[PDB]
């Protein structure tokens, strides 16, 4: 059959070339990751540190990063402890193993979120739609208990329940929590974990590209210059012209 | 070596009548060097322990490793492009014709990159290359206990990825030698031009040949910035950043889009060897294009409707190889197959006298 | 190499190391030629380009319009094609 | 390997200005998508009517056999892509 | 070069002379190998053979070029 | 020559140009080279204004066939036979090469037989045609073809060199900036990474801590003691910092300590690495249970198999309550 329904395309500002990571998006996008998707997901390879001076301040990194507790060790006596968090740590995993996680969702895996933003066809686009295109199964279809129709998924039956509702969380900064909202925000800040150097790489880039311009101007001109020697000549055999 | 260099680059003359697809060979050259340093670079961040982690330890914690990261893999693509572009031009202008010896030097070199490329994409650990590995070893199943030998185990393991790693780190510096074969062999067996006949308006290389060379390869590089900082053009699958689980299968297990036309073959044709074996033709037969004629003629300048309907055939199973199986894409792509083997008799076949 | 009545040479000067590719492209020119050129410091460098602009692509759309009709069968093959697929999908499923 | 196809600015039609969500007489936010899904159907009704007609057929089937997620997921995409147009419009 | 007033053309005289001639047929008492003219000497030694049958510099002066 | 190859075989389905030769097989036979017409001197056909009035050409484009590419060419390379086929010069056909030597061709009945071979030099057989057909140019660069008598600039033009190598320094310019930015930036991915900065560089809290507490930190791999001292700590140290030269290591607590209610120390026994518990030994210092080592307040070895004193780290204070290890 046809693979999955391609996501449509959303106008996210970091689409453009001169454009960046919106932070205002992502600090509520970590909002919603903390306090919805983290319950099932983790994202192992997404460090605290990653967004000090990036998405968030030092010091309230450092408050989040606390509020978790971490299983260190081992201590003299040879033991494992448990103490707060701290900037090195990675993000909270809840659940030991794969094989934990698969018996809490009906022996469905909840995939690691730390490169889903670009692990799937569409990219970004692909993670709004998902969360966004949750709807009544189609007429024929029955879904057992815990499955839910979705159109972006392939098959068009997720073992994942609807994850945004409205006025799940309250947003920091007053934002109108709705479904879309979330959607939009969670969408932007798993697209910033997949790679944090996006807005290095295009102001780099940008400053590459415009020099390369000015460079082929320069290649071109002395290019010009010097096959006119020969694109100019004149060869006679029976004829003279000065 | 400077009385050589001085003897292939200085004083080296050239036609003066030269397209800019004369220039495409220039920029495999400076590519590639590009991809050998690039990658030495990388290894210097990362191993064979596990890839995945690898490639995000570098594109997040070193300093700007996103660079060496996205070069080394859109300078593969790259590569491809320049190459097949290159033998494109050889065969409009049927350059094969007198100097063989130039296209035998070549061909040795994309059957070396040929195995380049699919190594490098296990590299990364991603289940893409997983399962592509997977089911490409399976080809040579028939073979008795190849498989065992090749993969070091009963089943792709590091122990696979840690000996393939010397194979791309190795064989890309033999390519390199083979390229000094290859620019031998076109200095003394000097280049065809855009006319059929040999004509004296040759000029030397560095004063005017590598300007323009440079002018074309500038050229390229404003299109590659582009590509290499925002992505204008899909050349990565988003796949083969999903780890490996080796309970799910892909949702399509292809490879990258400078395999699709050998992949396709080996998914059209219904017995497994048969399209092995259809893959070998493809990159053996061309090599042969030219020997049975018997005029006085390199058939060149002509309309070359062929030559149209064969480049046309290998972006059509292009796209056939992206489609699903689906059965009617099969049955299109077979015909698209046996219209491959009819053009190629054209080719070969001499001519009766009326 | 060229002609071995190309690269048969005049002079009795031996060929230079450095020159050994050069002197194999050598043409024995028939009948002499007067080759004149000026020097790219004292001409327009640019202006040829736009010259022979209009006549450059003129006679090369003349002669990619050969494969009109070869492009065309190739297309009608491809939406026919993608037809075909899309009615057999929605006849093997599709209620 | 990357999440988004990079475009000029000109190619991505970002809102220009934000439109607040509607509040309910309840005083909670209504999500703008939701009031986007009916404008949206009627744009796509040539789809809808086409999976309205299959729900028909698989009625009548006296057999238990009988989907029509294949329509359904053709209005969807097409609903889906009206949306997109419009939806970000509305959001912060 | 220089018109016969100029103020250089005695500089240009002198350089004429530095470039000098050279003759395989009329080396003189002091051989292209061994000669003190630089061009000379450098060219006596091309290949062992010399790279110069014959060679003159020249200076022609008008009113105004 | 080189390695080379020609097709010289005989065929089993194509014919041999003796037999069926592929060009228009009429030529013009003269006794002496001479008597050719000059194409120089010869009038051609009349130009014409139209493609469409352009004169038919007398090649046939069917000359070939069977399977294969198009080709239209007059020569082969295919090996002749022992007895060819008679040429019918009288016609007009062409006799060269095989056909002259293996065949009476050349005969005449009453003429000398040197001069009737004399004849059939290929140089005194010319296609019809020749000399009001062949192309003679006089200029590579015809009338109304750009050359450089029209590109050259006004006399009064201004220098170009002092742009051109403005130019060719401006692809300098950025190819340098280019290559600086490339090395320099390969260089800096050789420094310690992101995640190794951020472990590295440990920065300490000491609010909180308690007068004689002693906590451990590790930082580069190693346990690093950070011990607020009582003052009977501190004394003690000062106290035996008046009998220095009368321990195995002499170092006075000064030297070991930046501000005296803090001692950060490697705790790392100096005999073979074991890590000492504080608050324990002789001394009230830090006693290692391997083999019985036992340091001061201030870390300087004591008693025990030990040879030197715990290593006092690289740390600085940033301000009263915050020290930064490295
Ligand atoms: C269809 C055309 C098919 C034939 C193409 C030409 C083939 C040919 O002989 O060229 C070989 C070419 C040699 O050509 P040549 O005649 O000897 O001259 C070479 C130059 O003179 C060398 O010149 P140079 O030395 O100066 O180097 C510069 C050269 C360097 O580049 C090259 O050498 C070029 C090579 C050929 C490129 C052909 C590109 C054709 C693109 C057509 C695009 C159409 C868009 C329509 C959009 C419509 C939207 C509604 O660049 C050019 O010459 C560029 C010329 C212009 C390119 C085309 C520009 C199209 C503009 C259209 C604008 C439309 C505006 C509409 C506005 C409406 C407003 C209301 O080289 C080779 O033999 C191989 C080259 C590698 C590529 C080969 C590709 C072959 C297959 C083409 C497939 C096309 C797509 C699929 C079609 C079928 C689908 C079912
Ligand atoms: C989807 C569609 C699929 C279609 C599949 C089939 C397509 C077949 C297309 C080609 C055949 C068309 C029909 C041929 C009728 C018979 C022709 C004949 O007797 O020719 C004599 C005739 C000689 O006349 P000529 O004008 O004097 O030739 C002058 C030449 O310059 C010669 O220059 P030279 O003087 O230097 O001589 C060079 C020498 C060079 O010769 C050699 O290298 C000799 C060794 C190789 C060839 C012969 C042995 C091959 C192996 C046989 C099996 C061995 C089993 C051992 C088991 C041991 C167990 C203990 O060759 C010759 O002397 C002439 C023979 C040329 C080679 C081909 C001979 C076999 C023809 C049949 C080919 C296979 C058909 C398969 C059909 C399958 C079912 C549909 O040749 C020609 O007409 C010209 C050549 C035409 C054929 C070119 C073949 C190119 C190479 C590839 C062939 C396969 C292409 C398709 C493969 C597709 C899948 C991979
Ligand atoms: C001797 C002393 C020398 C002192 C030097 C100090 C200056 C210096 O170096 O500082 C750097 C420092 C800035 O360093 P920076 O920020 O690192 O540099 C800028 C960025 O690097 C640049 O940004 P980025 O690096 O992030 O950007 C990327 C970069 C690099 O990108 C890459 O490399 C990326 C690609 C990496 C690939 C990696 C993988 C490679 C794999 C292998 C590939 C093989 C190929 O590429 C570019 O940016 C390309 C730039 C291209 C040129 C742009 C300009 C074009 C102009 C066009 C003009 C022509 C058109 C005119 C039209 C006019 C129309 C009217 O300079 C300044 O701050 C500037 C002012 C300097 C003032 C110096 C004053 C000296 C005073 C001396 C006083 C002495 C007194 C002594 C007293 C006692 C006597 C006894
Ligand atoms: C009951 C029903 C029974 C039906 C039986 C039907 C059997 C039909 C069998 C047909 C076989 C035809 C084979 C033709 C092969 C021709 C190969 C050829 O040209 O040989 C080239 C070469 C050399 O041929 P050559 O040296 O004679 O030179 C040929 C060169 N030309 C054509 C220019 C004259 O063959 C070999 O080298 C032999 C290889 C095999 C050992
Ligand atoms: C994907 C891979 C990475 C891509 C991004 C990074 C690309 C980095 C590419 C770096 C190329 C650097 C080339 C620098 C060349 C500098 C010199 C040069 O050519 O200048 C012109 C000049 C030539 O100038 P010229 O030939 O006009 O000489 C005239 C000299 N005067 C004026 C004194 C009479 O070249 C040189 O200076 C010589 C070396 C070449
Ligand atoms: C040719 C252009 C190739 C692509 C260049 C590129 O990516 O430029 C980036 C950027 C586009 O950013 P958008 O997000 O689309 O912004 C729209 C308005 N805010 O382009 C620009 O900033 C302007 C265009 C480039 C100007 C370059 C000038 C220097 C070179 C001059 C050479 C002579
Ligand atoms: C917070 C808003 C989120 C986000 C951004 C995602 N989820 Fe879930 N999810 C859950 C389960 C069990 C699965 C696997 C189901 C299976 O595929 O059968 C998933 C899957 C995902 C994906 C991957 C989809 C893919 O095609 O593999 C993504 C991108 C994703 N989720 C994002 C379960 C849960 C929850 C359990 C109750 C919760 C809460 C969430 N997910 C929340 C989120
Ligand atoms: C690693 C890939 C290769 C590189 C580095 C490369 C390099 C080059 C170079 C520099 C030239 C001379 C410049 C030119 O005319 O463009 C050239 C010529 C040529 N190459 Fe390659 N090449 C490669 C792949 C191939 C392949 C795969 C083939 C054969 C299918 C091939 C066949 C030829 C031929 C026939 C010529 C001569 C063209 C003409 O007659 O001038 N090359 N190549
Ligand atoms: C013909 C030259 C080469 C080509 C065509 C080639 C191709 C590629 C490909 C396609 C990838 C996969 C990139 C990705 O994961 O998507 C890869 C990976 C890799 N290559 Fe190469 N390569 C070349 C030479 C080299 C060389 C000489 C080295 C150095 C020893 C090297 C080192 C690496 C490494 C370490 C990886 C894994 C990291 C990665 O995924 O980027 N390569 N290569
Ligand atoms: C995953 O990687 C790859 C494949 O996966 C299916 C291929 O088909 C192919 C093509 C293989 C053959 C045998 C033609 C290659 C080379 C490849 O890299
Ligand atoms: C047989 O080798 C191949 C080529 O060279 C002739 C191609 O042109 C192509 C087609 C290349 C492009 C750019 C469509 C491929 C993929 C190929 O496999
Ligand atoms: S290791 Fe401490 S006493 Fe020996």
């Amino acid at each position: 059959e046809k693979d999955p329904p391609s996501p449509p395309d959303w106008p996210f500002w970091f689409k453009a070339f001169s454009h960046c990571h919106d932070i205002p998006s992502c600090r509520r996008g970590y909002e919603v990751y903390r306090q919805v998707c983290a319950t099932c997901h983790a994202a192992r390879f997404v460090c605290f540190r990653h967004m000090v001076n990036t998405i968030y301040p030092e010091n309230r990194v450092k408050q989040l990063a606390a509020s978790f507790d971490y299983e260190d060790g081992p201590n003299d006596r040879g033991e494992m402890f448990t103490r707060p968090g701290n900037l090195l740590d990675p993000f909270p995993s809840p659940y030991p193993n794969e094989e934990a996680a698969r018996f809490a969702n009906q022996g469905a895996s909840p995939p690691d979120l730390s490169q889903q933003a670009a692990a799937h066809h569409g990219g970004c686009d692909y993670i709004m739609s998902l969360l966004t295109g949750y709807r009544d199964p189609p007429a024929g279809v029955s879904l057992r208990s815990g499955l839910y129709y979705n159109t972006y998924f392939p098959g068009g039956a997720i073992s994942m329940p609807p994850p945004l509702n409205d006025g799940a969380i309250e947003y920091e900064d007053g934002t109108p929590a709705v479904a879309s909202q979330m959607a939009k925000d969670v969408s932007q800040f798993l697209t910033w974990a997949q790679d944090p150097q996006h807005d290095e790489r295009k102001l780099i880039g940008l400053k590459m590209s415009t020099a390369a311009l000015v460079w082929l101007f320069s290649i071109s001109v002395w290019n010009r210059h010097v096959w006119t020697m020969i694109k100019t000549r004149r060869i006679d055999f029976t004829k003279t012209v000065y | 070596f400077i009385l050589i260099i001085k003897d292939n680059i200085i004083l080296y003359n050239i036609n003066d009548s030269i397209n800019y697809l004369w220039n495409i060979g220039y920029i495999i050259m400076v590519v590639m060097i590009v991809q050998v340093i690039t990658g030495i670079i990388i290894n210097l961040y990362m191993n064979i322990n596990n890839g995945y982690k690898g490639i995000i330890y570098i594109i997040k914690e070193i300093y700007y490793g996103y660079i060496l990261r996205y070069i080394h893999n859109n300078n593969s693509t790259l590569i491809y492009v320049v190459v097949y572009l290159h033998i494109i031009r050889n065969l409009y202008y049927k350059t094969y014709y007198y100097n063989i010896l130039i296209w035998y030097s070549g061909m040795i070199m994309l059957y070396q990159l040929i195995i380049i490329g699919f190594i490098g994409y296990i590299l990364g650990w991603g289940q893409l290359s997983y399962w592509g590995i997977t089911v490409i070893i399976n080809l040579i199943s028939g073979i008795p206990y190849l498989i065992l030998l090749i993969s070091g185990n009963y089943y792709i393991t590091i122990v696979t990825i840690k000996r393939l790693y010397i194979v791309h780190f190795i064989l890309p510096i033999i390519l390199i030698y083979v390229e000094i074969i290859h620019v031998y062999y076109i200095h003394y067996l000097i280049n065809n031009n855009i006319v059929e006949y040999n004509v004296n308006n040759k000029i030397i290389f560095n004063n005017y040949i590598l300007v323009k060379d440079n002018n074309g390869i500038i050229f390229i590089l404003n299109i590659f910035i582009l590509e290499l900082n925002n992505n204008i053009f899909i050349i990565a699958d988003n796949d083969n950043l999903i780890e490996i689980n080796i309970l799910v299968t892909p949702i399509h297990i292809i490879p990258e889009w400078y395999y699709l036309y050998w992949y396709s073959i080996l998914k059209l044709l219904p017995n497994k060897y048969s399209g092995l074996y259809i893959v070998v033709n493809s990159i053996s037969i061309i090599n042969i294009l030219s020997e049975y004629k018997i005029v006085i003629s390199e058939y060149k300048n002509y309309k070359n409707i062929i030559w149209y309907n064969q480049i046309i055939q290998y972006i059509s199973m292009i796209y056939i190889g992206i489609q699903l199986p689906i059965i009617e894409y099969i049955n299109y792509g077979r015909y698209i197959i046996i219209f491959n083997i009819l053009l190629l008799i054209m080719y070969l076949y001499p001519k009766k006298k009326k | 190499p060229n002609t071995k009545r190309d690269i048969r040479r005049l002079g009795s000067y031996p060929v230079p190391p450095e020159s050994k590719n050069f002197w194999r492209g050598r043409f024995q020119v028939p009948g002499g030629q007067i080759q004149q050129g000026v020097s790219p410091m004292q001409q327009k460098i640019f202006f040829q380009w736009w010259w022979n602009l209009p006549t450059r692509y003129f006679w090369r759309f003349t002669k990619w319009s050969d494969f009109l009709i070869p492009s065309l069968m190739w297309y009608t093959g491809f939406l026919m094609c993608k037809n075909d697929v899309e009615e057999g999908t929605r006849s093997r499923y599709w209620y | 390997a990357r999440a988004y196809c990079g475009r000029f600015a000109f190619m991505l039609d970002y809102p220009k200005s934000y439109h607040p969500p509607r509040k309910n007489e309840d005083g909670d936010y209504v999500d703008p998508r939701t009031d986007m899904l009916p404008k949206c159907a009627a744009e796509c009704s040539e789809w809808l009517t086409e999976y309205n007609a299959c729900v028909q057929r698989i009625k009548m089937r006296t057999d238990g056999r009988g989907n029509c997620q294949g329509q359904y997921e053709e209005f969807a995409m097409c609903q889906d892509h009206c949306i997109a147009h419009e939806l970000f419009h509305y959001l912060k | 070069g220089v018109p016969w007033r100029s103020p250089d053309y005695i500089t240009f005289m002198l350089m004429n002379a530095i470039i000098g001639s050279y003759d395989k047929k009329n080396e003189g008492l002091v051989p292209g190998l061994q000669s003190a003219n630089r061009i000379t000497q450098t060219g006596a030694t091309r290949m062992d053979v010399g790279c110069f049958d014959y060679y003159t510099g020249f200076n022609i002066a008008y009113k105004d070029t | 020559h080189r390695p080379t190859t020609v097709k010289m075989i005989d065929s089993w389905r194509t014919e041999p140009s003796s037999e069926k030769p592929m060009w228009y097989n009429r030529f013009d036979q003269v006794d002496h080279i001479s008597q050719h017409p000059d194409p120089e001197k010869t009038e051609k056909y009349p130009p014409v204004d139209d493609t469409r009035k352009l004169m038919k050409t007398r090649g046939d484009p069917h000359i070939m066939r069977g399977w294969g590419e198009y080709v239209y060419c007059h020569y082969e390379h295919l090996r002749e036979p022992v007895f060819p086929r008679k040429p019918d010069v009288a016609k007009g056909e062409l006799a060269a090469g095989a056909n002259v030597t293996r065949t009476d061709v050349w005969k005449r009945e009453g003429e000398p037989a040197i001069q009737s071979i004399a004849r059939f030099n290929p140089d005194n057989f010319r296609p019809v045609g020749y000399a009001e057909n062949i192309p003679c140019p006089d200029t590579c660069v015809p009338e109304g073809h750009l050359d450089f008598r029209h590109t050259r600039l006004p006399t009064w033009h201004a220098d170009r060199r002092p742009f051109h190598y403005f130019a060719t320094g401006m692809f300098g310019l950025i190819g340098l900036a280019f290559l600086r930015g490339t090395v320099v930036k390969v260089v800096h991915g050789l420094w310690p990474a992101r995640d190794a900065i951020a472990a590295g560089v440990i920065e300490v809290d000491l609010r909180g801590i308690q007068p004689g507490q002693n906590f451990v930190v590790k930082w580069r791999g190693k346990p690093v003691f950070v011990r607020r001292r009582t003052q009977a700590m501190i004394d003690a140290a000062t106290a035996d910092d008046a009998i220095v030269n009368s321990l195995r290591d002499p170092e006075r607590d000064k030297d070991r300590v930046k501000k005296p209610e803090w001692l950060v120390m490697l705790g790392v026994c100096t005999h073979l690495g074991c890590v000492p518990y504080p608050d324990q030994g002789l001394y009230g210092g830090y006693f290692c249970p391997c083999h019985g080592s036992h340091y001061d307040h201030s870390g300087r070895i004591r008693l025990g198999p030990a040879p030197l004193n715990m290593e006092i780290p690289t740390y600085e204070f940033t301000d009263d309550d915050t020290i930064i290890l490295g």
